């Protein structure tokens, strides 16, 4: 995925953040994000 | 053996605070020991 600056605060004892769907969002502070991806149909 | 603690400002004389609040953990000793009574200590006052 894609490292990005994060503006969740995260306490000191907090090591991994988890959105819904309990799949890893933010790793210590770095945001997660799953890098361009979707379906390509053809006309 | 685990720590998780919390201090807040009250403002009663005699009571139990109402409301919530969350507590946080402070420590996680790695000890592995049978406890199976407590026992609280206390300071007293002398003159
Ligand atoms: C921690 O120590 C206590 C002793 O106060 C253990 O309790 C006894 O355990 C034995 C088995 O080893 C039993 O036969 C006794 O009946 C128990 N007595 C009581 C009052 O509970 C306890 O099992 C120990 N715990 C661990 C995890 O070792």
């Amino acid at each position: 995925g894609v490292l990005t600056e994060s503006n969740k605060k995260f306490l000191p004892f907090q090591q991994f953040g988890r959105d819904i769907a309990d799949t890893t969002d933010a790793v210590r502070i770095l945001d997660i994000t799953p890098c361009s991806f979707g379906g390509v149909s053809v006309i | 053996f685990k720590i998780y603690s919390k201090h807040t400002p009250i403002n009663l004389v005699r009571d139990l605070p109402q409301g919530f609040s969350a507590l946080e953990p402070l420590v996680d000793l790695p000890i592995g020991i049978n406890i199976t009574r407590f026992q609280t200590l206390l300071a007293l006052h002398r003159s």
